[PDB]
């Protein structure tokens, strides 16, 4: 908690390459991870990748705890490495502290607001429900800061008494096009130094984009073995028609394949 | 003149530039091509252009430096003593270019 | 797989490049009667 | 064995015009600034002043 | 032939100038292994290695 | 580990339509009210499937308006109006 990241890293390097007793602990990695994820300037996501890699390699003595997943969820969500977050979130899921510690107080940019908001604006909605079930277990409610969005008059005349454009001269209602290296939107509240990406009305994205996994196997030769059939053109033709949207052809389950089996055979085959 | 260039530097939003260049990179990456040598080498230069564009824009976003400063308006002048005019006897002067 | 595979490939390529470069450098000096320990060669080769 | 930490730094970047103005402009008690260097008067044709 | 040798010395040092022995054992277990009984290296290049 | 190959589903709007009453449960288990972005979004999320649920119940707290008129229920052969009777 000093702002400058490379004042704690110098301490960490004094322990990683140190003697037997002064070797880094699981608490030590939490502090250095925390010191890098809340820097005031410059890109800092690559240095977090190193620390995770070093922690991964030294694993028979070091095991992750609740705060390690909490900080990794926060760090991977501020910059748009959402995938990398969802993964980690899961781990947190099986901790009795829940997202209350991940939320912490409203300070530090309210990381729980980031995870909820950033999941919605990208396309990941099924896991957003999974997140909401996890808060309902022990956590206090969804943060009000996490709930902010842009027949009846959408230009209400009723809200404008309760945000500043009212009898009170402090017109706190949002203006637009203010220039400067600031944010004219809200993108949460102010945080998440990148820009928010637009999920199209909770419509087409990440369902047609997920389908690329199905198309990945058919467009790839080595990952698919299949059988003999018509040499190596049976499954290829399925990819050819699947690229151009959908035109019937519900014949059968021609692919019926697995994804690399996570196997590492030494010699061959 | 340089006024329009500087104003344009002071106009475009960096985050929108990042989003648009990411979209262009995604569009370029989803094209097979590999049929013509001109087409073989055309995609690579544009992709490198996009990558250095987002690199520069992201560096600009999280720094204390504004783009408008590359089009300067006020010129500093080096101190006099470090560019002196040598006083020689008889009135000879060895000035600085 | 892809994550394992290129870790393996890059590590192999770096190893082979180091082994080739050390011998290639040292041959020129050994063909002219010049004796230098391999430490000085390897320090530069690692940075290469 | 805690090593002798020594954190030094050296930044570099383009300057804002306000930075140059603060660098050079010197305001006299009378209120004048006169940091513009209007004329290209290198040295007097008279005494070398 | 003495100018080119002088130029190479400038570039050789430039690559490695920050390389300083900063610590004792860094905790590595990967070690380059050599085979002296391959009868490939003479017992003057093998010894000096 | 199993997630690496399972096909979750195709497009199907049955639980996302039920999300409005689901988030209502998941938020009013504690201090929070689904409104503005979860009430003025209901009028655009109401017409998804021929199921009145999660739409006629939005008026329990305040709304009682929908999109200004309530013509649904009286616009779906499916099964006849299953005794809406908002009263």
């Amino acid at each position: 908690n000093c702002g400058i990241p490379e004042v704690a890293f110098a301490t960490f390097e004094n322990m990683e390459f140190g003697e037997d007793y002064m070797k880094p602990d699981t608490e030590t990695y939490n502090w250095v991870i925390q010191a890098y994820t809340r820097a005031e300037s410059y890109d800092r996501v690559q240095d977090v990748a190193e620390l995770l890699g070093l922690m991964v390699e030294d694993h028979k003595r070091l095991q992750p705890n609740m705060r390690t997943h909490v900080l990794l969820v926060e760090c991977f969500t501020k910059y748009c490495v959402i995938r990398e977050a969802i993964r980690h979130f899961r781990a947190l899921k099986n901790f009795e502290g829940g997202t209350r510690l991940l939320h912490s107080q409203g300070n530090f940019g309210d990381p729980l607001s980031l995870y909820l908001r950033a999941l919605c604006r990208e396309g990941r909605i099924e896991e957003l429900l999974d997140a909401l079930e996890t808060m309902a277990k022990d956590n206090q409610p969804i943060p009000p800061r996490a709930m902010i969005l842009s027949g009846y008059e959408v230009d209400y005349m009723a809200r404008y008494i309760s945000e500043g454009g009212l009898t009170g001269e402090r017109k706190r209602w949002v203006p637009r096009r203010g220039k400067t290296p600031l944010d004219p939107d809200v993108e949460g509240f102010i945080y998440s130094n990148p820009v928010e990406t637009s999920f199209k009305q909770r419509c087409l994205e990440e369902w047609k984009i997920r389908h690329r996994k199905l198309l990945r196997h058919l467009r790839n030769e080595g990952p698919a073995v299949l059988g003999a059939n018509a040499s190596e053109s049976d499954y290829i033709r399925v990819e050819e028609r699947l690229k151009k949207i959908i035109k019937g052809r519900e014949k059968n389950i021609l692919k019926p394949k697995a994804a690399s089996k996570m196997v590492v055979s030494e010699l061959k085959e | 003149g340089a006024g329009a260039i500087r104003e344009q530097l002071a106009d475009l939003d960096l985050r929108t530039i990042i989003d648009y260049s990411f979209a262009e990179w995604k569009e370029l990456g989803e094209e097979g091509s590999t049929g013509n040598e001109w087409e073989d080498r055309k995609v690579g230069r544009r992709k490198d252009f996009l990558v250095r564009r987002m690199e520069l824009v992201k560096h600009f976003i999280r720094t204390n430096i504004e783009p408008e400063w590359m089009v300067l308006c006020l010129l500093p002048v080096l101190p006099p003593e470090l560019r002196p005019i040598i006083q020689i006897d008889g009135g000879k002067l060895m000035s600085s270019d | 797989g892809s994550p394992w595979g290129f870790l393996i490939g890059a590590e192999l390529t770096i190893a082979q490049s180091r082994i080739s470069l050390v011998n290639k450098i040292q041959k020129v000096y050994r063909s002219q009667g010049v004796q230098i320990h391999n430490r000085h060669i390897e320090i530069i080769v690692r940075q290469i | 064995m805690i090593d002798q930490y020594k954190h030094q730094q050296l930044r570099i970047g383009s300057v804002s015009p306000q930075q140059i103005s603060a660098w050079a402009t010197k305001i006299l008690p009378n209120g004048e600034i006169v940091g513009e260097v209007t004329k290209p008067y290198t040295f007097h044709y008279k005494t070398n002043k | 032939r003495t100018s080119d040798a002088g130029y190479l010395t400038r570039r050789l040092v430039e690559v490695v100038q920050h390389i300083v022995v900063r610590r004792r054992d860094c905790g590595t277990i990967r070690g380059i292994s050599v085979s002296p009984q391959n009868s490939t290296m003479p017992e003057r290049i093998l010894i000096q290695t | 580990r199993e997630l690496k190959n399972r096909p979750p589903r195709r497009w199907s709007q049955e639980w996302e339509v039920e999300l409005a009453i689901k988030i209502m449960s998941k938020v009013i288990e504690l201090g929070g009210i689904p409104t503005i972005g979860d009430c003025a979004i209901i009028l655009r999320a109401a017409i998804k499937a021929p199921l009145p649920s999660a739409f006629l119940i939005i008026l329990q707290t305040t709304h009682s308006l929908g999109y200004r008129f309530g013509s649904p229920l009286y616009d779906e052969i499916i099964t006849l109006c299953l005794d809406l009777g908002e009263l």
